RNA sequence: AAACUUUCAACAACGGAUCUCUUGGUUCUCGCAUCGAUGAAGAACGCAGCGAAAUGCGAUACGUAAUGUGAAUUGCAGAACCGUGAAUCAUCGAAUCUUUGAACGCACAUUGCGCCCCUUGGUAUUCCAGGGGGCAUGCCUGUUUGAGCGUCAUUU
RNA sequence: CGUGGAGGUCAGUGACGAAGCCUAGACCGUAAGGUCGGGUCGAACGGCCUCUAGUGCAGAUCUUGGUGGUAGUAGCAAAUAUUCAAAUGAGAACUUUGAAGACUGAAGUGGGGAAAGGUUCCACGUCAACAGCAGUUGGACGUGGGUUAGUCGAUCCUAAGA
RNA sequence: GUCGAAUUUGGGUAUAGGGGCGAAAGACUAAUCGAACCAUCUAGUAGCUGGUUCCUGCCGAAGUUUCCCUCAGGAUAGCAG
RNA sequence: AUAUUGGCGAGAGACCGAUAGCGAACAAGUACAGUGAUGGAAAGAUGAAAAGAACUUUGAAAAGAGAGUGAAAAAGUACGUGAAAUUGUUGAAAGGGAAGGGCAUUUGAUCAGACA
RNA sequence: UUGACCUCAAAUCAGGUAGGAGUACCCGCUGAACUUAAGCAUAUCAAUAAGCGGAGGAAAAGAAACCAACCGGGAUUGC
């Protein structure tokens, strides 16, 4: 950690995207029943497991 | 009632073959009657809605306007007139969703294959 | 607009080649403007046809190849018959039905006969 | 002293990530995964465990090859393609 | 676990039973999905009979001594009897069974009459043309019974 | 019969102050921790759990079956229980309705239907459609969702058409004489249907 | 006497029972016989004008080719028909199919490290870089090529 | 007596309001219960003859969920410590700036790393939740930016070991 | 108490459940040890403890006999419908 | 001919009806726990239609009060019905170390039927 | 000197093939204890669970070194 194997950087790469909210124009489509993201993630909360 | 072994009258299959449906099987759903002058004219009935058809609500609140029709909406199985409309109090103007069944078509959009579909129904075209 | 497949399927080898650079290079520029516009729903259209335009120069040089093997034995494993890979393994229609020298002759001199009663 | 003092110590990976399934069940001393098995040719399951083989069974995942073959089946393997018709 | 008067009962479930239970509720299921494949087989035989021609037997043991039922098949002494080979009686739709022997004159006469009887009932249809269209019978033991 | 039993759950025994049913193992789902295989247990295995091997149908004595539809035949005449059955039969011209051959051929329903309606079918082949109502129950769900009566049944000798002629108007049946069946000569087990009998048919009874 | 307490009612809270709903489950029956070294099952990581997910897909990436239908898609933006043509359509026979996995150049807690054939480039069979095609194991039939006073004839 | 469902029936009740819920309102039953009014409500449901069972709860330290009294209670008191003014803001005991009083006292409360984490870094915005007072502040929320090597590491070598 | 050694300590590496490891406490082996943890056999058995859901009507007990590795249980007779 | 709690395709039930039915009717073997083997949830329903409440006004705001839409806001994305425990207000009645219960009657409140 | 023969090897030799997945049903191996016996060891659970090998749309079995004792029967599987 901070001397990173790339396929645990990488992993760690598609953490962070994971991590932002509802795109909001989701919540505008027919049929839609997604109000927010529940699968968020936080550093200091629950844990990646590496 | 239904003789052959490959119908089902499985009131869960049927619902769940409508709400499923993809668009292709979905026209043939938001089938729309032809007008009594248009069965006399072409000889058929009905046929599955078009854009551009115009149209004449039979029931509903609307019952008595027509207009073309703006939008076939499959999404939603909805058809949507461009005359009938709903102001909202920021006097702005919303489609009314119509559904087929609750229409009848007053003029087909003819294309050489709306022309096609209702000689190949038996049909006769004007 | 957008490309059209049987519009390829007529070009030459080496103008085909040509336009994918002329597609790469519309879509290069496309990229460097999708992030200066708020979006750019044209890109879409000019990458699906690299696509498009990939699948012909592919599709000759197969079906090229194609010709060239066609009738001999030991082809290529993708031009060969995808089948089921127990399929591949079945006994051919040849050798199933090859008989025996000594069972040939009964099934000859006494066969299978058709017949029927009540008279 | 065997509670929480002595967890302040424990920063070291018993296992890291199973490359065949993703897992971090990869014991890296053992240099096997307790879940698949891997290195093991072929892959780990109980009959005692059927949850974890209903977790891990064929349609569990993709199925990017074997999705289509019933299809592919119903029409007897068609090759070559398809003409034309009318319209 | 013993009172009153009783009979012992032996009632057997002491393993776990409950895993080989089998119930049919295919038997309707399957008597149709066996008339389908009977009367398909029909088709696909042609005008043959659907079953093949059985000899006279006497029943073995003391019990069932006193009675006679169909037996597997027609013993070559008989065949020959008749007056036809073997290999070709296989293809008449006679069943010649080459286990079977004759004891009895009795039963062998009796099973040579029943032999002539469904050469003469029969019709072979030729190897090439013609089929003089015939027919079918559904049984031979209906038409031949015992 | 796997249901209910698959978690790995066990008692945690007594001693922790909570009742003794086994309970999930492991932590952090808050499903751990919980009552479990018990028949009173949220998700628990329920109390002899029902088995395919419950006794389904029931066997009859032959004779007894027959002394049942005998007895219910004889009903057929006997107006009394006809009418006490439904059955708008106060006006019909006699008990038993025996009618001509001729019905045994007919093609068309609109045909079969006057026919039915003439010989005095009339007030009962629409006490139907009057009777049609949405099942008071559960079972509208499960593909039984219409109530309603029961009308006539035209018993024929030889069917030459009159079968698929009145097998789409509503609350009518139709049957050989060679067979008959109790279910409906008793529907429910209540004596005295309405039979519309064709002169063919009755005389193939004795 | 108030407060407070208790009790009943109305209104309002609290909670989510009840009632009625049902693209789900469960059980029974019927028909069928099709995974993979031609790389499966499974993984990981990617891909959208605007997506986190489920779903779909593979650097040709919510898709390419083919065939059928005949005008949509829709949450916004964008584009848009008497026709080789709309569609997040149907069907599907042709392809693409990243890193992988029995997993096959060697490795692999590494985006670690070789060898061979073709080809481009820097003066270049030899060094450096790019482009492509390659090298696992057991076994079988075969083909070359060999080994052994195991053994046969033959030369002189 | 009552409940889920089933065959039969009353051509039963119902969007002009089924079901359910509410009701120190009414009536029948010895009682399980049954009927009625009013209110609330919104789409299905009952009487009779029969059929059937996953058919009636007060308890099982019963299962699940919900809620009380306890109770504005126990408490929020280790690590010496806070004070003045201005700015900002709707709002400042707590943010920012200045001023002051202090501390850690180089075996640091300083300056970097290993394991570990995984973006917490940094800028902008921003306070519903979180920071057991507060909140204009934050390791929070939103939104973006940021990690540049022939010489530092890995990679190579071998150790126990595999 | 000890504090320059039978010292403290990181990392790597080995040993695994009737097994390990133990300068020996039945200690330690992931808050688990006089036999770890995971799942399955398993709805393990219980002569023992706890519970066991609507109304009314009529009748109405026994704790005694004999036998039992029987003495908190059965068998049996009796009483009861 | 026989077997089939796996596969693919179909038809069905006196089955269950969101604490039921598979664990999962929902982005369910998901979120989450565990070094690991494994363990493993909760969570369906505004309306026919968003018509999802312009506009005014009070507030820093969240909101409130209006207005409005709708058959209904006693449906306001805390969204069908909306019970109980338990809670606020309002009204009624009573309370000298519990509360509640039984027969009976005064007192008040309340409800008939029933005369003709 | 040469050319065989037998045996044994080598090639990135020419071309094929095996592995893994699934495993309800099927062919085999291996294999318990809970439990029942009111104790318990043979026995029972059970030739069951668990572990392992190998298949197919079915598997297996099958045209008798069979059954019988009869006036004999006549491959296999199934009810
Ligand atoms: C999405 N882009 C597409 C492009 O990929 C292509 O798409 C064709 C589409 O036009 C075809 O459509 C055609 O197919 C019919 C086949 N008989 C004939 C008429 C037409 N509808 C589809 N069948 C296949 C797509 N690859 O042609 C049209 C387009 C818009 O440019
Ligand atoms: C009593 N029947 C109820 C029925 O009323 C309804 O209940 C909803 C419930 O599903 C909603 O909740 C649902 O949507 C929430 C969105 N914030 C999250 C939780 C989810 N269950 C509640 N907000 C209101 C209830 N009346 O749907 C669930 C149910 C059990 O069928
Ligand atoms: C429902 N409200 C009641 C209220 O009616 C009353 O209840 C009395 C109770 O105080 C008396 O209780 C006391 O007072 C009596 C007179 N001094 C003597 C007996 C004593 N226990 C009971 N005997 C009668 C109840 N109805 O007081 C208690 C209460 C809860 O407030
Ligand atoms: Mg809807
Ligand atoms: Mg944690
Ligand atoms: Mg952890
Ligand atoms: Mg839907
Ligand atoms: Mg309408
Ligand atoms: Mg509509
Ligand atoms: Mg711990
Ligand atoms: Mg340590
Ligand atoms: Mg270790
Ligand atoms: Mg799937
Ligand atoms: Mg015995
Ligand atoms: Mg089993
Ligand atoms: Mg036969
Ligand atoms: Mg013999
Ligand atoms: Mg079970
Ligand atoms: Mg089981
Ligand atoms: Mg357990
Ligand atoms: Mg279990
Ligand atoms: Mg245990
Ligand atoms: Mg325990
Ligand atoms: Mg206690
Ligand atoms: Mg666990
Ligand atoms: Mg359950
Ligand atoms: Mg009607
Ligand atoms: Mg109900
Ligand atoms: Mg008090
Ligand atoms: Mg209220
Ligand atoms: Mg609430
Ligand atoms: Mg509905
Ligand atoms: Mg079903
Ligand atoms: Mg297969
Ligand atoms: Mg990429
Ligand atoms: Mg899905
Ligand atoms: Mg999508
Ligand atoms: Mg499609
Ligand atoms: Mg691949
Ligand atoms: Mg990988
Ligand atoms: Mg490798
Ligand atoms: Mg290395
Ligand atoms: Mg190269
Ligand atoms: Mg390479
Ligand atoms: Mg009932
Ligand atoms: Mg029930
Ligand atoms: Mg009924
Ligand atoms: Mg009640
Ligand atoms: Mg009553
Ligand atoms: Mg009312
Ligand atoms: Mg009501
Ligand atoms: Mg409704
Ligand atoms: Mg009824
Ligand atoms: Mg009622
Ligand atoms: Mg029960
Ligand atoms: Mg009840
Ligand atoms: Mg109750
Ligand atoms: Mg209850
Ligand atoms: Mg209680
Ligand atoms: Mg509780
Ligand atoms: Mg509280
Ligand atoms: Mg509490
Ligand atoms: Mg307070
Ligand atoms: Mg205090
Ligand atoms: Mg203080
Ligand atoms: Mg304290
Ligand atoms: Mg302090
Ligand atoms: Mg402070
Ligand atoms: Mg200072
Ligand atoms: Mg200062
Ligand atoms: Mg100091
Ligand atoms: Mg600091
Ligand atoms: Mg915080
Ligand atoms: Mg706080
Ligand atoms: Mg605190
Ligand atoms: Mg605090
Ligand atoms: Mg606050
Ligand atoms: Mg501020
Ligand atoms: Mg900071
Ligand atoms: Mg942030
Ligand atoms: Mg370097
Ligand atoms: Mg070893
Ligand atoms: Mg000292
Ligand atoms: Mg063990
Ligand atoms: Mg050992
Ligand atoms: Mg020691
Ligand atoms: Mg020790
Ligand atoms: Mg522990
Ligand atoms: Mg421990
Ligand atoms: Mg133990
Ligand atoms: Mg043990
Ligand atoms: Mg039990
Ligand atoms: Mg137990
Ligand atoms: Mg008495
Ligand atoms: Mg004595
Ligand atoms: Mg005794
Ligand atoms: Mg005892
Ligand atoms: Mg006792
Ligand atoms: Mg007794
Ligand atoms: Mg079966
Ligand atoms: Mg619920
Ligand atoms: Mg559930
Ligand atoms: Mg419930
Ligand atoms: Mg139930
Ligand atoms: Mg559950
Ligand atoms: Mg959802
Ligand atoms: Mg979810
Ligand atoms: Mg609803
Ligand atoms: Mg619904
Ligand atoms: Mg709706
Ligand atoms: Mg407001
Ligand atoms: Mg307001
Ligand atoms: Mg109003
Ligand atoms: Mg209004
Ligand atoms: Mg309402
Ligand atoms: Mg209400
Ligand atoms: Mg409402
Ligand atoms: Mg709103
Ligand atoms: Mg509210
Ligand atoms: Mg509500
Ligand atoms: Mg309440
Ligand atoms: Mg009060
Ligand atoms: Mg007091
Ligand atoms: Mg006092
Ligand atoms: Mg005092
Ligand atoms: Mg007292
Ligand atoms: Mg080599
Ligand atoms: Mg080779
Ligand atoms: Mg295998
Ligand atoms: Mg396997
Ligand atoms: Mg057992
Ligand atoms: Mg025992
Ligand atoms: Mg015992
Ligand atoms: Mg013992
Ligand atoms: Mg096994
Ligand atoms: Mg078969
Ligand atoms: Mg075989
Ligand atoms: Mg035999
Ligand atoms: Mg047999
Ligand atoms: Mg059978
Ligand atoms: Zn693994």
């Amino acid at each position: 950690a901070a001397q990173k194997s790339f396929r645990i950087k990488q992993k760690m790469a598609k953490a962070k995207k994971q991590n932002r909210p509802l795109p909001q124009w989701i919540r505008l489509r027919t049929n839609n029943t997604i109000r927010y993201n529940a699968k968020r993630r936080n550093w200091r909360r629950t844990k990646m497991n590496i | 009632a239904k003789q052959s072994l490959d119908v089902s009258s499985d009131r869960r299959k049927a619902r769940k073959a409508y709400f499923t449906a993809p668009s292709s099987q979905r026209r043939v759903l938001l089938s729309a009657p032809l007008s009594k002058e248009l069965r006399a004219q072409y000889g058929i009935k009905a046929l599955p809605i078009r854009r551009d058809d115009e149209v004449l609500v039979v029931r509903g609140s609307k019952k008595g306007q027509e207009g073309k029709i703006s939008s076939v909406y499959r999404l939603k199985f909805a058809v949507q007139v461009d005359k009938v409309t709903k102001e909202k109090v920021n006097g702005a103007s919303v489609p009314i969703n119509l559904h087929p069944s609750k229409l009848v078509i007053t003029k087909l959009h003819l294309d050489k294959d709306r022309k096609a579909l209702i000689q190949r129904k038996g049909g006769k075209l004007e | 607009a957008g490309v059209k497949a049987y519009e390829l399927r007529t070009k030459s080898k080496e103008q085909l080649a040509s336009q994918l650079v002329d597609l790469k290079k519309e879509l290069a520029e496309l990229k460097v403007q999708k992030l200066s516009r708020p979006s750019l729903p044209k890109i879409k259209t000019v990458r699906k046809s690299i696509a498009c335009v990939l699948t012909v120069i592919n599709e000759q040089q197969r079906e090229a190849v194609r010709q060239l093997y066609k009738g001999k034995k030991y082809q290529p494993k993708d031009l060969r018959a995808k089948k089921t890979r127990a399929l591949r393994r079945a006994l051919t229609k040849f050798e199933a039905s090859q008989v025996t020298e000594k069972q040939r002759k009964k099934q000859i001199a006494f066969p299978q006969r058709k017949y029927a009663i009540k008279a | 002293g065997k509670g929480t003092p002595s967890f302040g110590k424990r920063h070291n990976k018993s296992h890291t990530l199973c490359n065949r399934c993703g897992r971090r069940s990869f014991h890296v001393q053992k240099k096997t995964c307790s879940s698949c098995g891997y290195p093991a040719a072929k892959t780990r399951s109980y009959n005692w465990g059927a949850k974890a083989k209903r977790r891990h069974t064929t349609g569990t995942g993709r199925m990017r090859y074997l999705k289509h073959v019933s299809r592919r089946f119903k029409n007897g393997f068609q090759t070559g393609s398809a003409s034309k018709a009318s319209a | 676990a013993i009172s009153k008067n009783l009979p012992i009962l032996k009632n057997h479930f002491r393993k776990h039973w409950q895993e080989r239970v089998k119930v049919h509720f295919d038997q309707a299921g399957k008597k149709v999905s066996r008339r389908n494949a009977r009367a398909t087989r029909a088709a696909k035989i042609a005008p043959r009979p659907l079953d093949l021609l059985r000899p006279v037997v006497r029943a073995p043991t003391v019990k069932y001594n006193r009675k006679v039922r169909a037996g597997r098949g027609f013993t070559l002494a008989e065949v020959k009897a008749a007056g036809l080979t073997a290999a070709y009686a296989r293809t008449i739709g006679i069943a010649v069974d080459h286990r079977r022997q004759n004891r009895n004159q009795e039963i062998f006469d009796a099973n040579v009459q029943r032999l002539k009887e469904y050469q003469s009932k029969i019709i072979v249809f030729p190897r090439n043309g013609k089929a003089p269209e015939a027919e079918q019978v559904l049984s031979a033991a209906a038409t031949f019974p015992i | 019969e796997k249901a209910g039993h698959q978690t790995s759950a066990e008692s945690w025994g007594t001693g922790r102050a909570v009742a003794r049913i086994p309970r999930v193992g492991g932590g952090g789902t808050g499903r751990s921790g919980q009552g479990a295989f018990g028949n009173m247990c949220r998700g628990g295995r329920m109390f002899a759990p029902t088995k395919t091997w419950r006794k389904w149908n029931v066997k009859v004595n032959h004779n007894e079956k027959r002394y049942a539809t005998a007895s219910a035949i004889a009903a057929t005449a006997v107006a009394s229980l006809v009418l006490a059955r439904g059955h708008r039969v106060e006006k019909i011209p006699e008990i038993p309705l025996v009618v001509s051959t001729d019905l045994e051929s007919i093609q068309k329903t609109k045909e079969a239907v006057a026919a039915l309606k003439a010989v005095g079918a009339h007030s009962d082949l629409l006490k139907v459609l009057k009777s049609k109502k949405l099942r008071a129950g559960k079972g509208k769900y499960r593909n039984r969702r219409w109530t309603q009566r029961r009308g006539p049944l035209v018993v024929y000798a030889e069917d030459n058409g009159i079968v698929k002629a009145l097998r789409n108007v509503p609350g009518v049946e139709t049957a050989n004489v060679a067979s008959l069946n109790l279910l409906q000569l008793a529907p429910g087990a209540h004596l005295g249907r309405f039979v519309i009998w064709t002169e063919a048919a009755f005389t193939k009874l004795d």
